[PDB]
């Protein structure tokens, strides 16, 4: 009989799909880096 | 006075979320009754196998091709409980 369609079943894959976005990071090294600083104001010194 | 051996199938199908065809006898070499009396109400009660809870092979909405032994028509299967009742086509 067709009545079989109302006890379907449906399967749910577990391996989740992240939407396509950048995972950032991308531009760390490409300037100078200073590491483990203190304060709200870092100050770089320059001369002429 | 209906007879299980002039009731025949006409639809090929066995998909039962749709409406099957059905032709009778009812000609000379059939039942020998006019088409007023095989569509009066109640007549393909014995082809039900329980028609007070509507169990047996006729479903609402089927057509009957009824070959009377004067004339013939279509009809169609407006009840089947607690009595098989039918209607021009």
């Amino acid at each position: 009989s067709l009545a079989l369609s109302q006890i379907e079943i449906q399967q749910f894959l577990s391996e989740a799909h992240a939407e396509f976005q950048s995972e950032g990071f991308l531009l760390q090294g490409a300037v100078r880096t200073k590491s483990g600083t203190k304060g709200s104001i870092v100050h770089f010194p320059v001369f002429g | 006075a209906f007879g299980i051996n002039y009731m025949g199938r006409v639809s090929t199908s066995a998909n039962n979320d749709t409406q099957k065809v059905w032709i009778y006898n009812g000609t000379a070499t059939g039942s020998n009754e006019t088409v007023a009396t095989i569509a009066a109400s109640g007549y393909f009660n014995a082809f039900m196998v329980n028609v007070a809870l509507g169990k047996g092979p006729l479903g609402v909405g089927d057509l009957i091709i009824i070959n009377g032994n004067d004339a013939s028509a279509f009809y169609t299967v407006q009840t089947i409980t607690p009595n098989v009742t039918v209607s021009v086509f």
